[PDB]
């Protein structure tokens, strides 16, 4: 559905199907400007969203289930699975984060003589967790 | 226990690159052998694979901009038992050729609580 | 078999609190030590009565020659700011066929047992259990006043 | 809590020049961190975090 | 007569030396943080993500 939010009460300004009568899992947000979304399907089909105007340049998204963590990217209208990660079978992921985006004020963590660390800066990054039984190991 | 590595064009076939093998010789310390690296032309966007016969098969578990003059370390993760738990790959300057290492997983600290006191009995 | 059975009472009788709501008190039971069962035991509780009954049962154990068996309990109330703050409870055989009830009064960081080397080391305090294993409130501020003032 | 650290040494920026170099995370040739950990003792079950 | 400069300057030295160089020195790399250039590691990409 497409809503318009005014002042007044809303409207339903659209209802539409997507390109296939799918069950959906989740959705994550593609970009702002280029108006795109990707789209997570339960029985694990991942498909590209242009949803109307709104009226090399890779892009790389990432996604976690607890069977892994498997990266993938779009290119030329299509997606590609970049590479996989999954756990073996007796283990299982657990806990998943990503990178918040963050404005910057320090590139630097000081000390009391005027000395400095430098804190450590990198943006693609993500960390998780993985319990595996009778080892009893909680990896980081 | 033998690793065969290779990049794919993931269309073409999975191309191979190396053989490693990983040996137990002490009680709890494992290592690796390169058995022979086969080094071909090498440049641009690449997909890697990796597979040991039994344990561990990995079939993509790295995405890199590969250049035929490697210079790259590859971990090869274990753990308490001496089983292959991940494989993955980082740039090392000072290699000029494709050497691996083996990592025990730094274990944590469990840090510190108070403690009972030594005879806080009769003192 | 036999088992287990943790009795207790919170007391609110020594405060003159009765407009509580008993739903928002919670204690909880861990097990950590000598356990064969691929997980240790544990369970939550509520109230039972209004003097403050709460009662675990059913409780797994290890049995023969002095078997012990480690259970933890957590006084607490998100109201009130128990005394106590943690609880040892010790579950060891007697040698006549007995099983010998002990508990302790630790707090929130400190080693339960000593470390296996101090010679001598200190031992914690026990309370009497004939009745129940009696929690209670803190004497001095008895209530967990969240809201700082001003002035 | 684990802290990312360029270098653990008090003074140094490891890699970082940012005049012009343009690092590509895509290759792999990053700067990778050196790390310090500690951890807490905490009285109550934490469901989630943010 | 330029012994008077001389002597007086010394009296300039002690205060930058004692005390201004207690902890509020230029040129010392700890004042040029503010300056410091902001590392660029992807300046391609964008990696949106869940
Ligand atoms: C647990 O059992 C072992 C024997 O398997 C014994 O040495 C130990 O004292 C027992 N208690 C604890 C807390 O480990
Ligand atoms: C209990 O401990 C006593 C300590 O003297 C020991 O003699 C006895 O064998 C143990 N057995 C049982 C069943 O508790
Ligand atoms: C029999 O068990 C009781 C507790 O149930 C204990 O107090 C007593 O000492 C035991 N008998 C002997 C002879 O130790």
């Amino acid at each position: 559905l497409t809503i318009e939010v005014t002042k007044d009460q809303p409207i339903i300004k659209s209802r539409s199907p997507l390109s296939e009568r799918k069950t959906v899992d989740s959705v994550i947000r593609l970009n702002e400007h280029d108006h795109q979304y990707l789209i997570k399907f339960e029985d694990k089909d991942h498909l590209l969203f242009k949803l109307n105007p709104g009226k090399s340049s890779h892009i790389f998204v990432t996604e976690h289930d607890t069977n892994g963590i498997y990266g993938y990217i779009i290119e030329n209208d299509t997606v590609k699975q970049t590479w996989k990660k999954a756990v073996n079978s007796k283990e299982k992921m657990v806990a998943y984060s990503k990178r918040e985006t963050t404005n910057l004020n320090t590139l630097g963590i000081t000390l009391g003589d005027k000395s400095v660390l430098y804190k450590y800066l990198y943006p693609n990054l993500a960390a998780y967790l993985i319990a595996n039984e009778e080892h009893h190991t909680i990896t980081f | 226990d033998i690793l065969q590595l290779s990049y794919s064009d993931d269309a073409k076939d999975a191309i191979p690159l190396g053989t490693f093998e990983i040996d137990s010789t002490s009680d709890g310390n494992v290592t690796v052998t390169t058995v022979n690296i086969q080094d071909v032309e090498v440049s641009g966007e690449y997909c890697l694979n990796a597979q040991i016969e039994g344990k561990l098969d990995m079939p993509c578990f790295s995405y890199m901009k590969l250049r035929t003059p490697l210079k790259y370390d590859l971990i090869v993760d274990v753990d308490e038992d001496n089983e292959v738990k991940q494989v993955s790959l980082s740039y090392d300057e000072t290699n000029d050729a494709i050497t691996a290492t083996v990592r025990y997983p730094e274990a944590g600290p469990t840090a510190p609580v108070t403690k009972l006191k030594k005879k806080t009995k009769t003192y | 078999a036999r088992r287990g059975t943790i009795k207790g009472r919170l007391d609110l009788a020594a405060s003159n609190i009765t407009g509580f709501v008993s739903t928002r008190t919670s204690f909880k039971l861990y097990q950590i030590g000598n356990f064969s069962t691929e997980y240790p035991y544990t369970s939550t509780t509520m109230f039972q009565d209004d003097e403050g009954n709460f009662e675990f049962a059913n409780l797994p154990l290890n049995d023969g020659v002095n078997e012990t068996t480690y259970y933890v309990m957590y006084p607490a109330s998100m109201d009130f700011n128990l005394k106590p703050n943690r609880i040892l409870i010790e579950f060891k055989n007697l040698e006549n066929g007995t099983l010998q009830l002990n508990a302790f009064k630790n707090f929130f960081g400190r080693e339960y047992f000593p470390s296996k080397d101090i010679t001598y080391p200190e031992k914690l305090q026990s309370m009497k259990v004939h009745p129940y294993i009696t929690v209670e409130l803190l004497h001095k501020a008895p209530i967990r006043s969240y809201l700082q003032a001003r002035n | 809590v684990v802290e990312l650290y360029e270098s653990l040494t008090p003074d140094e920026r490891l890699s970082n020049s940012s005049d012009n170099f343009s690092y590509d995370p895509l290759t792999g040739h990053i700067n990778k961190p050196q790390f310090q950990t500690k951890q807490f003792i905490f009285p109550e079950i934490i469901k989630t975090m943010s | 007569m330029f012994m008077y400069i001389v002597f007086q300057g010394v009296l300039m030295y002690i205060g930058y030396r004692k005390l201004n160089s207690m902890g509020l020195i230029p040129n010392a790399k700890g004042d040029w943080l503010p300056w410091e250039r902001i590392a660029h590691y992807n300046n391609g990409l964008q990696w949106f993500s869940d």
